[PDB]
């Protein structure tokens, strides 16, 4: 078992 | 056969100068994982996470 | 340098340092999608 | 032109039955060596 | 017998399955409870299904999602047979649990949050036969058995007879050796399979041999035995005909089968996932009243059926069930559609079902026989594709998991008109044809061609070999796809990318219905729910904000009214009222209004007068340059709600305050995020859960907020053209018309050849004569059946009459109709180029790694990279984490930084 | 508290065991060092 | 990257010494990448 | 020229409310509590 286990905004033209 | 045999004989060349013993292997004690690696927020009211 | 040629960024011979193997890799790879 | 010549080497390997008590093994006021679990509730 | 002659109802489905499994499935599944014998000294009985009564909730509907409990309705049986040994009959009435009740609309409410069950498809028990391709000797033919519980049984046939079954984990199987181990004899096997020549050349009960009901139906079908409907066993008979059919097959005489086939999958409701969690909890019970036995006869103590029994198991399972299983889904409450939109649709995924990536590229492909019945356009885009679909307008279940389609028979009978339902494998046997009868060519009218489907393919055929007729104009589409005007003059990747934009509308403040239609939002407003339907016929005689009272024959009937509730997705619902005071009503007929729906249909956007031209590069891309009108004029205003000095003594914020980003209300406060700011329209103390607990974990507060349209906001029609705000413009700075009037939106041109819509054109254009002349219209869809070019004749003629009664000559020009000269608002002069004019339906949308570390070595940046790396995880922590769960496995790391000076080592940790 | 997630603890076993991916897997380092098939080790453990 | 269960077994019974001369090497250590900016001489 | 079609048949009053007892809309749909109540399927509190 153990070896197996910022803003993000739409942006438009300018 | 002859694979198996070169294999072995890859395999023991190298810890003849290597400084690791074959005795290692096994487990004569097994260490443990620290407590915040392990998943482990908080313990509030006897919760056990 | 001069085994691997002109860089198609700037126009000239290729930088030390520049990783040519990631840039080759995307080259290729981003032209499989279409 | 003489490069900077920077080493490193990680090096992995089996530890061995010794070093292992290098690691959990720490040093207490009255001496007692401490390191092992052996309760099975942990709270 | 409903559903023949008008459109059914879009939650018939749901409503018939619930009917369906509280009328059958509960008696099936107690009818196959064990019975429990012991207590000899003690007074018991068994499980009788004789009284079988179900108590109506005491608890309202309105009361349990206040409270969040669920709404179940009581089970009481008087199971009562006889005592153990006391010879004396102790019936008494148990209360074994509660079983959940399903709205009218399909809906169950359990925990106070409305749930919704979704169907399932899979594959038929039966055989199949699929020729499986052979590299060398001829086509391996391997015929597998499928069974209730989805055991497989294959029989293998090589360049010989081979016959071999691939059950055994060897190659061989002995196939002769397990039909002679099945108890029949050698003669009689020999001399009952046909052709036993090559047969005497030739030299499990839990699942396989437990066939369904429908999986004997389907062998006698593809078969040729007549086996009776009783006997649901798998019989050596059985693997005689299989054995035989395939060495049949082998030499040519034999027909291969397609899994793709709408025949060979069955289609399951909620009445089967409701029986089979009924099952469980039958067999938890079962349990649960042997532990309480074995521990009566411990105690010594004469128990009692009511004290013997407990009311946990049932009421577990149904939670579990409507809590952790993949079907079992949140009601979608964004607008009217989502909600009649969500019950219809079909998942190939689920328990038992094929996985996303493990599913082959076939599935996901059309098939000839998922027309009617499964809508080719409505797909979930990204990962499960082609697994998730939508059911048809048209569409029931045929009492044998199998979705069928409406047809008209028109063939010279004793009738002669016949609306029947034809499985998806009884329909392929006639001819079906979708095609006008106006044609005539100096014969008797039945010589002509017409464009026809038999056998899966396409072909045209004369009039007279034309056995059924599809006459609906829904038939073929879903909710989505048909709520789209003018279909025929778009793509169907256009008309998929409009089907899921219209899910994502915002019910706004104010609703107008749109000019052009489909003639569909009627029915989706009546069967969405947020309308008020009259129950009785009266008059009504009291009309308020808050209630509505009906009087009939004496009797009065209260009626209660939305005003200003949340939503499960942040929108306000809110119902208005549409009857005076004093006028007479019927049942079925609206008394109030509802969210995004007014007079009766769907109302999702407004009518905005958009004009298609480039400006200044503002809409290069997809974008949209919007007037200010939009924002002063309160046209695209809508409300949100959202549940998490103005403190009052006990803490929690009073009623009317304005909270702002960073004040608190109640870490030990909790406070408004960013972007969060409106007014607390009210508050309540979750004093006591529901959870079993009074937990005053915290109070529910609700907060209101309206946004008003701003750039930004994504602005999409019912087309597929979207579109992002890039800016607003002054109405003296945006461009007018020849009347005088500023255009409000202004579109991008080039994206209409690009996505291929051509109906947005149409749409707009009747939108601007309807506008003017004062009319609404609704179209059905493919209207060209009728005659070529009726579109462009509907179009122009209402252009050229709103022209010709109303002096405004710009609307249709005869040099280029449908297109009208406009002017700048900057400078005031006229464009060389005319451009569409129209009045569009234009709707609001609520939505407003390795890569990058490949790209920065890219570019040479080292140091950005590594302050990145540094940022993201926080000896670095990444290497110290990564060496102690190394080193927990018995492994060593080091660094050992060597320097060059000096020539020594130096670990580093 | 960063010294407790760098702390480790250590048990000991009074029964020596052997590591997972040193025996069972189709790579057995032991079998190729004791010149023994796999079957009889297995046994042994 | 791909089985990291023999890979670091067979790595660990040889005591492969391993020199930092390639990229996700550093990328996954935390240090300064060789390359560009990084890369000094 | 006129459509074959009549347009009449696409015209609908702006301010008009949908009479859903037409030829053209199903039954009304009833309450499922009350249905299933009539028909016997659940038994009310009093009666039990
Ligand atoms: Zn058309």
């Amino acid at each position: 078992n153990g070896i197996r286990g910022s803003g993000r905004s739409v942006i438009v033209v300018g | 056969r002859k694979d198996f045999l070169v294999r072995r004989v890859e395999l023991a060349k190298h810890f003849i100068r290597t400084n690791i013993e074959p005795e290692w292997m096994v487990l004569c004690l097994l260490p443990v994982l620290p407590p915040e690696l392990r998943p482990i927020i908080q313990i509030d009211g006897g919760k056990l996470m | 340098r001069l085994c691997y040629g002109r860089s198609p960024t700037h126009g000239d011979l290729v930088e030390l340092g520049e990783a040519v193997g990631i840039i080759a890799g995307q080259s290729i790879g981003e032209p499989g999608t279409q | 032109m003489i490069d900077r010549y920077k080493h490193q080497q990680l090096r992995i390997g089996s530890v061995s039955p010794q070093q292992i008590s290098a690691w959990a093994t720490k040093i207490l006021p009255n001496g007692e060596i401490v390191g092992e679990v052996t309760k099975p509730y942990t709270f | 017998n409903e559903g023949i002659s008008t459109i059914p109802g879009f939650n018939q489905i749901q409503f018939e399955g619930f009917c369906r499994f509280i009328d059958q499935g509960l008696t099936e599944e107690l009818y196959k409870f064990p019975k429990i014998e012991d207590t000899d000294q003690e007074i018991e009985f068994q499980l009788f299904v004789e009284t079988y009564q179900l108590v109506e909730p005491l608890i309202k509907e309105r009361d349990a999602v206040y409270e969040s409990l669920t709404y179940s309705s009581e089970l009481y049986v008087s199971a009562g047979l006889i005592w153990k040994n006391s010879r004396d009959m102790q019936e008494q009435t148990i209360f074994i649990g509660n079983i959940p009740l399903m709205n009218s609309l399909g809906t169950s409410i359990v925990n106070g949050i409305y749930r919704i069950v979704i169907n399932q498809i899979l594959q038929s028990p039966g055989i199949y036969y699929r020729s499986e391709l052979d590299h060398n000797g001829i086509s391996v033919y391997t015929g597998t058995i499928i069974s209730d519980w989805g055991g497989r049984s294959e029989l293998e046939i090589d360049r010989k007879a081979r016959i071999w079954a691939r059950v055994s984990r060897k190659q061989k199987i002995s196939i002769l050796v397990l039909s002679s181990a099945m108890g029949l004899n050698l003669r009689e096997i020999l001399e009952n399979v046909c052709y036993p020549e090559i047969f005497l050349s030739f030299l499990f009960f839990q699942q396989r041999c437990e066939l369904g009901r429908i999986g004997r139906r389907n062998m006698n079908r593809r078969l040729n035995l007549d086996i009776p409907q009783n006997n649901t066993f798998l019989l050596p008979r059985d693997i005689l005909a299989a054995a035989d059919h395939l060495i049949g097959l082998k030499f040519g005489m034999g027909a291969l089968d397609d899994m793709n086939h709408l025949k060979n999958k069955r289609i399951r409701s909620v009445a089967d996932l409701l029986q089979d969690q009924f099952g469980l909890a039958l067999v938890r019970l079962e349990n649960v009243v042997r532990g309480t036995i074995c521990g009566a006869i411990r105690h010594k103590l004469i128990p009692t059926p009511q004290n013997l029994v407990t009311s946990t198991p049932l009421t577990t399972t149904y939670e579990s069930f409507f809590g952790l299983h993949p079907l079992s889904q949140v009601l979608d409450r964004t607008n009217p559609l989502t909600q009649i939109v969500h019950g219809r649709k079909l998942s190939y995924l689920g328990p038992g079902g094929l996985t996303g990536r493990t599913a082959s590229f076939r599935i996901r492909d059309i098939h000839p026989s998922h027309y009617g019945r499964i809508c080719p356009i409505d797909t979930s885009e990204g990962i499960n594709v082609g697994l998730i679909g939508s059911l048809a307008i048209h569409a029931r279940i045929g009492h044998w998991g199998s979705l069928e389609s409406p047809f008209y028979e028109i063939s010279e009978r004793s009738t002669g008109v016949r609306m029947l339902y034809l499985s998806p494998g009884r329909d392929e046997y006639y001819m079906v044809a979708a095609g006008n009868s106006l044609a005539l060519n100096q014969d008797i009218q039945e010589e002509q061609v017409v464009p026809a489907r038999y056998r899966q393919e396409f072909l045209t055929i004369a009039w007279e070999q034309v056995h059924l007729r599809s006459i609906f104009p829904f038939q073929y589409f879903s909710i989505g796809a048909s709520l789209i005007p003018f279909i025929e003059h778009n793509d169907a990747n256009r008309a998929l990318m409009s089907s899921n934009m219209q899910r994502q509308a915002v019910p706004l403040s104010r609703s107008e219905k749109c000019i052009v239609g489909t003639g569909l939002e009627r029915q989706a407003a009546l069967d969405s729910g947020a309308l008020a339907i009259a129950e009785r016929e009266g008059r009504v005689v009291y009309t308020n904000t808050d209630k509505i009272l009906l009087a009939g024959n004496g009797d009065i009937l209260s009626i209660p009214l939305v005003i200003y509730q949340r939503s499960n997705k942040n929108t306000c619902m809110h119902q208005k009222l549409q009857v005076p005071r004093g006028k007479c009503i019927k049942k079925g007929q609206i008394l109030a209004d509802g969210a995004a729906t007014v007079g009766g249909e769907l109302a999702l956007g407004k009518n905005v007068l958009v004009a298609y031209m480039p400006w200044e590069g503002y809409n290069s891309e997809d974008a949209v340059l919007i007037s200010e009108r939009l924002v002063y004029e309160d046209i695209y205003t809508s409300f949100h709600i959202r549940k998490y000095r103005n403190l009052d003594k006990n803490g929690i914020v009073m009623l009317g305050s304005w909270v702002e980003t960073g004040d608190i209300l109640v870490e030990t406060c909790l406070k408004l995020p960013i972007g969060g700011r409106g007014r607390v329209i009210d508050v309540r103390w979750i004093q006591k859960r529901g959870g079993s607990s009074y937990n005053p974990e915290t109070i529910r507060v609700y907060i209101l907020q309206k946004r008003e349209i701003k750039v930004g906001d994504k602005v999409a029609g019912r087309h597929g053209n979207k579109g992002i705000i890039s800016k607003i413009l002054p109405r003296q700075d945006m461009p007018y018309l020849q009347d005088g009037r500023s255009v409000d939106m202004v579109f991008n041109p080039l994206g209409v050849p690009s996505r291929m819509n051509v109906g947005q054109i149409f749409e707009c254009s009747l939108g601007l004569a309807g506008s003017l002349l004062d009319r609404h219209y609704r179209i059905a869809p493919f209207d060209e059946r009728y005659e070529q070019e009726a579109s462009r004749k509907l179009v122009f003629s209402e252009l050229y009459e709103a022209s010709k009664q109303t002096a405004n000559p710009w609307v249709f020009e005869p040099e280029y109709p449908g297109k009208s000269r406009i002017f700048d608002g900057r400078t005031g002069n006229p464009f060389e180029q005319p451009v569409i004019i129209g009045k569009p339906y234009i709707l609001k949308l609520i939505h407003q790694g390795e890569m990058e570390v490949w790209a920065l070595e890219g570019f040479g940046v080292a140091h950005i990279l590594q302050e990145m790396l540094t940022y993201k995880s926080d000896a670095p922590e990444s290497f110290r984490l990564l060496v102690r769960e190394l080193r927990s496995l018995a492994l060593e790391l080091n660094h050992f930084l060597v320097s060059e000076k000096n020539f020594q080592i130096n670990r580093k940790e | 508290s960063r010294i407790r997630r760098y702390q480790m603890g250590y048990i000991k076993l009074a029964c020596p065991v052997t590591h997972v991916w040193y025996l069972k897997r189709l790579p057995s380092y032991i079998a190729n060092l004791l010149d023994k098939p796999l079957k009889e080790l297995e046994g042994l453990v | 990257f791909q089985e990291t269960a023999r890979v670091l077994a067979k790595a660990a019974l040889r005591g492969r010494i391993d020199w930092l001369k390639g990229l996700k090497e550093n990328v996954v250590l935390g240090g300064v990448i060789p390359v560009g900016t990084g890369f000094k001489g | 020229g006129d459509p074959v079609y009549p347009t009449i048949n696409y015209i609908q009053d702006p301010d008009e409310v949908i009479d859903y007892r037409g030829p053209d809309f199903h039954e009304p749909t009833p309450n499922m509590l009350a249905y299933l109540k009539e028909h016997g399927k659940i038994i009310s509190r009093e009666e039990l």
